[PDB]
């Protein structure tokens, strides 16, 4: 139960991550922003925050004028991890994404590997990267790190 | 007993990354001393299968090359309708699809993937279409991620979608660049735009063409006009960077499709660009 | 459930190890590695282990215990990279 939520959490995590696309969106208002939009505060995070583009929507059909594309993020609000989910890429500023409260957590910290080093920002407006290390503080736990990897071996 | 499932999903991922892993070696070692990239090829050969506990990998490699590259569109071009758009055109009419519907759909296209909001097109629409939709956004305005991305521009259904997508890609790229010893005799009717015949491709060499003149100036070509093929030889190609791995992966009763995209990074150095769980 | 919070976060340490093991060079999969990582307030040990494979593509074992010595794996993972 208290198992249960962080075996969903990470598995919400693991579904979203290794599907990430290279691809650079518009933002609520058509801005451009980048393809992953990670740190400080990002999607208003009390911690640091993430927004990026995954794919592995499966369709077969395709019976909506529908990609198979979707936009994800996370950030920490209100002493939880909190998952949000657009439909579809581009949105308009009309379109509101749900909302899914995963663990309390204090504290969302985010490294990137470029395919050489592990940095600690990222700002590329096209490229993803090749693995991401998150770690966070939850009262249940203690402090959890996860290394994923983005797009499989180099 | 959702530790053990996450736990073999988990494992699934690892075995799609094992999958990967292979990929890169058989393409590394097929290509390392060849020019060229054709179907006599090793990487061709498939699909292999490779046990592991409580399950299997197929993996299957193919020409991501090996179609019509949508994203030739966003191209930097100054004329009233480019060569892409022509040629999507004339590819679309040869699917049933009536003169008017073709051209719909390749100017809405062309308006989605170039960089402007600006229309510049009699059929093509910018952000006005999108953001009149049930679910509104705003048109991408940038080269296709995906070749799903255009099952929402003006003119497309389920039916076309599927008839298309066997024909059509979207690769990081805005060059066209089809590799001609890759297509499939089932591909032909890409050839059939390009001309403005499954017999060309039916009778190409075990081995290929050595290049793309070489293809332009064999007997079966004789009566077509230069400028046709002056324009084919800057879309056409003998020689591949992108390829498709398709991996088919068990792990007791989980059953998960990967499509992975390949780039070419140096003779002996292929990467993944990004992958996705796909249809079986 | 204790045992299962158990074996859920040495499955953390084992993934992460794997993951790891993709971002480094043949070479370096080839010898065995090991640490230690902490936890969810616990320390856990792990190792990697080279296996020969068929295919001209490695393979390794990862192993994640709570003992130095490595008796007693809590998860054991294996993965394939190329040769
Ligand atoms: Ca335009
Ligand atoms: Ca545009
Ligand atoms: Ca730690
Ligand atoms: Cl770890």
């Amino acid at each position: 139960q208290k198992l249960n939520l962080m075996q969903q959490t990470m598995s919400f995590l693991t579904h979203d991550l290794t599907q990430m696309m290279p691809r650079p969106v518009r933002g609520d208002q058509g801005q451009r922003e980048p393809a992953l939009l990670a740190g400080a505060g990002v999607l208003a995070s009390e911690s640091e925050g993430m927004r990026f583009v995954r794919g592995g929507v499966v369709n077969p059909l395709m019976r909506l004028p529908r990609s198979n594309l979707l936009t994800v993020g996370y950030r920490i609000h209100d002493g939880y991890l909190e998952r949000l989910a657009w439909p579809l890429t581009d949105a308009a500023g009309s379109v509101k994404p749900t909302m899914q409260k995963l663990i309390p957590a204090d504290s969302l910290r985010l490294q990137f590997y470029d395919g050489t080093r592990w940095q600690e920002s990222w700002s590329s407006v096209q490229a993803i990267p090749v693995a991401v290390r998150m770690t966070l503080h939850s009262p249940q736990w203690g402090e959890i790190e996860r290394i994923w990897l983005l797009r499989g071996p180099q | 007993g959702r530790t053990r499932s996450q736990q073999e999903y988990q494992q699934a991922l690892w075995y799609s990354a094992s999958a990967e892993s292979l990929a890169l070696s058989a393409l590394s070692l097929s290509l390392k001393n060849e020019k060229r990239v054709h179907l006599e090829q090793p990487w061709a050969s498939g699909p292999r299968f490779f046990p592991l506990p409580q399950g299997q990998i197929a993996v299957t490699l193919r020409d991501a090359q090996a179609c019509f590259n949508l994203n030739a569109l966003a191209q930097p071009t100054t004329a009233s309708r480019p060569l892409a758009v022509q040629q999507l055109i004339a590819l679309i009419s040869r699917l049933d699809v009536p003169a008017y519907r073709a051209e719909l759909i390749a100017e809405s296209l062309w308006e989605f993937i170039d960089e402007d909001r600006s229309v510049q097109t009699r059929l093509g629409r910018e952000d006005s279409e999108y953001l009149a939709r049930s679910v509104p956004f705003y048109a991408a305005n940038q080269p296709l991620a995906d070749i799903s991305e255009m099952r929402v521009v003006q003119g497309m259904d389920a039916g076309l979608y599927q008839k298309l997508k066997p024909l059509v890609c979207a690769l990081p790229m805005t060059r066209q660049q089809i590799n001609i010893n890759t297509l499939d005799v089932t591909q032909s009717v890409i050839l059939e735009a390009l001309f403005d015949a499954r017999a060309l491709l039916q009778q190409r060499p075990a081995k290929g063409w050595e290049d793309v003149d070489q293809f332009l100036a064999q007997p079966l070509l004789a009566d077509v006009d230069e400028r046709t093929k002056k324009q084919l030889k800057t879309v056409l190609s003998v020689d591949s960077n992108y390829f498709w791995l398709r991996s088919d992966i068990t792990v007791n009763e989980i059953e998960l499709t990967m499509n992975s995209l390949i780039v070419r990074m140096g003779p002996q150095h292929f990467s993944v660009l990004w992958h996705q769980t796909g249809e079986s | 459930q204790h045992v299962l919070e158990e074996k859920t976060v040495a499955g953390w340490v084992a993934e992460n190890q794997t993951a790891l093991l993709y971002l480094m060079t043949r070479g370096q999969r080839a010898v065995r590695q090991q640490g230690e990582s902490d936890m969810a307030g616990s320390r856990w040990y792990w190792r990697t282990t080279p296996l020969s494979t068929g295919n001209a593509l490695q393979a390794v074992d990862i192993e994640v215990s709570l003992h130095e010595d490595f008796s007693s794996v809590i998860q054991s993972r294996r993965a394939w990279f190329s040769a």
